[PDB]
């Protein structure tokens, strides 16, 4: 019923797409990623996502930073990270595993401008490793 | 016997100190002065009592990251009174780094500066060490830096250009740095197109004056107010547009083209009308270069009639 | 109170009930403001006062729709132009959305919510959702609330992907070929989507009139083109557009005109 390989190329796709919705934010692309920045250690930054759960517990804390975030743009996007998520809940289903499922509010009133920079470009960061890695049999 | 001073608030003034304000007796027919007990709860613990005739009182140099309990208590001025009981305390906290100022409002080719004190694990960072970062893209030469001293950074900007809009945001992003490790926190600076051309232009009946002009820079700040202010003298312009300090508000209307307009009538025929745009904002305000008029001198005439 | 209705269809259910039974029904043409068929039942030739009413309804509504360039608003379109008829009752569009692409049959899975939507001038009612999953299922159709009950249109899915519109590629330059003569085009992809694209370019001699000549591109990989024009010193005017390759979408807007 499902497709696997039409999933994995839609994944692909979508991968993309958002790759190219952080590269129309024109003040993150100038941003180091890789920059570490304290007080935003929660965030789920470059640190070796190599498992489906950590790449899905990942993207749920980012979803629920993006829920933070007043700007459309990431929110509907976070709504794409609802789809991810969903399409890696599929790809589980395919490879047969079970799948489990604070602070950020006073960094949001004081520094919101350098929370949405940084969560997004090192999502961007994430994103990217996770690409590279969707395709060297990704493991539950 | 005085009662207990109330209303006990402490806030961070805008270079980095901090004044504590509480209400004073209205009730009171007489003078009073009064002791505030303030306890800094910091790397370093201590306190102090001091005795102030004002509702205010300041305290320079504040530390980051710190507690603040304040207790006051008031008596009277003259003769044998006897201290009240102390207020209710209230407590104050501060925050990882700190800024001079918090935040920066002005015009174009300006020379704004700035100060950093940047806590690293508590280890207040030699200045030689802290980099200036503009919106975590480009770092500030190390040309433009200063040292205040050496737990005291400092940085400048000359012939300020217009802070061009990065997405929503209307503030280039400030950031003082240990070195590679930069904190969360940063500072706004807005520099906004202040050169307004104001256009007025007289009926032809000479009864009244329409001004227009177009805020096209201002569509970007929200939460600020803006506003024409004028002041006329008696007679003329002086050849220098400036205000004398007197000034007040005009009423202006929209238009279907983006453009403020608004009318004067009737009119003081010869008297000198010198105004100006005001932008009041939370950070402060800011004024357009002021211009002045005649309105005799600016009528458009009437065509010429009976023409055969 | 117009015509018999047939005996054969009426039927006994009992000696004390009677029935009628219209199989296969067609619509109820509206007379006056009845829209329904007041059905009477009677005493042989005369009758009671009492009266019935019967209601066909056109729910058959083709909601069609379109998603914007950037994949940031969604938008549909119905015309309620069968309902341009009945008042004291309600007519709104009900959705449901379910996680990923569409059930075979479009079917309304029972939990489901209501959109708001806008009539606008053209006589067709509009619903704007924004924010986007791109590939969420959402069914919809339009629940009619009426005194008698709910009827709904024949519900119909949706995958967003489907139904994105093709921004027209950017950056088209059209150029003479030197030593050969030839039309030599280029262009620049819009942004989305990701899926590969054919390619359709219109061309002709510049002038107030033009004789728009067809090329068709099937890789998406090739980014430029050169076909033979038959004069060589006139200004042309050109202009692109895109779809996807396997076609599941729009044709996208003309690009902007290039001059040689
Ligand atoms: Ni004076
Ligand atoms: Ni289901």
């Amino acid at each position: 019923g499902v497709p696997i390989q039409k999933v994995q190329d839609d994944t692909k796709t979508l991968i993309k797409t958002i790759v190219t919705r952080i590269n129309d934010i024109s003040h993150t692309q100038s941003v180091s990623a890789k920059q570490r920045v304290t007080g935003l250690d929660f965030i789920p930054g470059l640190h070796p996502i190599l498992s489906l759960s950590k790449m899905d517990q990942t993207l749920a804390v980012y979803q629920q930073v993006l829920t933070s975030l007043p700007s459309q743009n990431v929110l509907q996007i976070a709504n794409d990270l609802e789809n991810l998520r969903d399409l890696l809940h599929l790809l589980a289903f395919s490879k047969s595993c079970s799948l489990p499922q604070e602070s950020l509010d006073g960094v949001l009133e004081a520094s919101l401008y350098s929370t949405e920079v940084v969560a997004l470009s090192r999502l961007q960061g994430s994103l990217q490793d996770i690409l590279q890695q969707l395709d060297v049999s990704p493991e539950c | 016997k005085p009662d207990p001073p109330l209303g006990l608030h402490m806030e961070v003034t805008d270079d980095g100190n901090l004044k504590i304000s509480w209400d004073s007796q209205t009730m009171a027919p007489f003078p009073l002065q009064y002791q505030v007990k303030y306890l800094e709860n910091s790397t370093i613990v201590r306190e102090a009592a001091e005795i102030v005739s004002a509702t205010s009182l300041l305290v320079d140099s504040v530390l980051p990251g710190s507690s603040y309990e304040v207790q006051v208590r008031s008596k009277r001025l003259d003769g044998s009174g006897v201290w009240s009981d102390w207020s209710s305390p209230q407590v104050f906290t501060t925050q990882d780094v700190v800024y001079f100022p918090p935040k920066i409002l002005t015009s174009v080719g300006s020379n704004a500066s700035f100060h950093c004190i940047y806590k690293n694990e508590n280890q207040i960072i030699s200045s030689k060490q802290i980099v200036w970062w503009r919106n975590l893209a480009e770092k500030i030469p190390e040309i433009q830096y200063s040292i205040v001293s050496d737990r005291v950074s400092k940085v400048t900007f000359s012939n300020l250009k217009a802070t061009r809009p990065r997405g929503k945001f209307t503030y280039d992003a400030v950031y003082c740095c240990n070195e590679q490790a930069c904190h969360h926190r940063y500072a706004e600076l807005y520099v906004i197109d202040v050169n307004i051309n104001i256009s007025c232009e007289t009926d032809g009946y000479l009864t009244k004056m329409t001004c227009r002009w177009s805020p096209s820079t201002i569509q970007s700040l929200v939460g600020s107010t803006v506003q024409l202010r004028y002041h006329r003298r008696s007679l003329y312009c002086p050849d220098s547009p400036s205000i004398h300090p007197t000034s007040e508000p005009k009423n202006c209307v929209l238009q279907r083209d983006g453009f403020y307009e608004c009318v004067f009538q009737p009119i003081f025929l010869l008297s000198g009308y010198t105004m100006w745009i005001r932008i009041n904002h939370s950070l402060g305000s800011l004024d357009s270069p002021p211009t002045c008029v005649l309105p005799d001198s600016v009528v458009k005439p009437l065509p010429p009639s009976n023409v055969k | 109170l117009a015509e018999k209705i047939p005996e054969i269809q009426y039927s006994i259910v009992s000696d004390r009930v009677s029935k009628v039974t219209f199989s296969n029904l067609k619509a109820t043409r509206p007379r006056g403001k009845f829209t329904y068929d007041a059905v009477y039942c009677c005493n042989e030739q005369a009758c009671h006062h009492r009266y019935a009413e019967l209601y066909v309804i056109d729910v058959n509504i083709n909601i069609s729709c379109e998603t914007d360039g950037y994949l940031t608003k969604m938008t549909c379109r119905w015309s309620p132009s069968t309902i341009q008829s009945l008042v004291g009752s309600t007519v709104q569009l009900r959705y449901h959305r379910r996680s990923l692409y569409c059930p075979d049959s479009p079917s309304i899975h029972p939990t489901s919510e209501p959109k708001n939507c806008v009539l606008q001038r053209d006589g067709f009612y509009e619903c704007v959702f924004q924010p986007i999953f791109l590939l969420s299922g959402y069914t919809m159709w339009i629940r009619i609330n009426h005194s008698l009950g709910s009827l709904d249109s024949p519900p119909t899915c949706v995958l967003p992907d489907s139904v994105v519109k093709p921004l027209p590629p950017s950056n088209v330059k059209a150029e003479i070929t030197v030593n050969t003569g030839l039309l030599k085009v280029s262009w620049e992809k819009p942004v989305f989507p990701e899926n590969n694209l054919q390619f359709q370019i219109r061309y002709g001699l510049s002038g107030k009139e033009i004789q728009w000549k067809t090329h068709e591109v099937f890789d998406a990989k090739s980014k430029s083109a050169s076909l033979l024009v038959s004069d060589l010193c006139a200004v042309y005017v050109v202009q692109v557009r895109c779809r996807r390759l396997d076609g599941l979408g729009y044709w996208s807007n003309w690009s902007s005109p290039a001059y040689t």
